[PDB]
């Protein structure tokens, strides 16, 4: 699945992937550097966690760099 | 309206100053750098204030110190 990818904000292909994801969360520098970001592709939509905001979508390049 | 700076810390600082000079419309910054072999990415809003400009400059300098130049600054006028 054609998806945008961190850290270069470029695009990929992922022949085994079926969904683009967008993971945002806080580390010790959230109030200084901002929120952490991870964009990519996966075979399935990754599992939710308590402190991470995850966004999944099943089209080509549906995870642009300006998250929210 | 995209701006990408890779490696040059002084030019990264010169851009962040010009962005926040006069811009009632905020901007979204993407800051990535490599440390200990792992690439780590942040998303930081930049306010038009001179205070938040100073803070962002310091974050660039701190990232440039850790990564040793292996940093990527992308600016989204969003």
């Amino acid at each position: 699945i054609r998806c945008f990818i961190t850290p270069d904000i470029t695009s990929k292909d992922c022949p085994n992937g079926h969904v683009c994801y967008t993971k945002t969360w806080c580390d010790a520098f959230c109030s200084i550097r901002g929120k952490r970001v991870d964009l990519g592709c996966a075979a399935t939509c990754p599992t939710v966690k308590t402190g991470v905001d995850i966004q999944c979508c099943s089209t080509d390049n549906c995870n642009p760099f300006p998250t929210r | 309206g995209r701006i990408v700076v890779r490696g040059d810390v002084a030019i990264a600082e010169a851009v962040v100053r010009k962005v926040g000079e006069v811009a009632g419309k905020e901007v979204i910054l993407l800051i990535s750098y490599r440390k200990n072999g792992e690439w780590i990415t942040y998303q930081r809003n930049l306010e038009a204030t001179p205070e938040d400009v100073e803070r962002t400059i310091a974050v660039i300098r701190e990232i440039y110190e850790e990564s040793g130049g292996d940093f990527i600054l992308a600016i989204f006028s969003d």
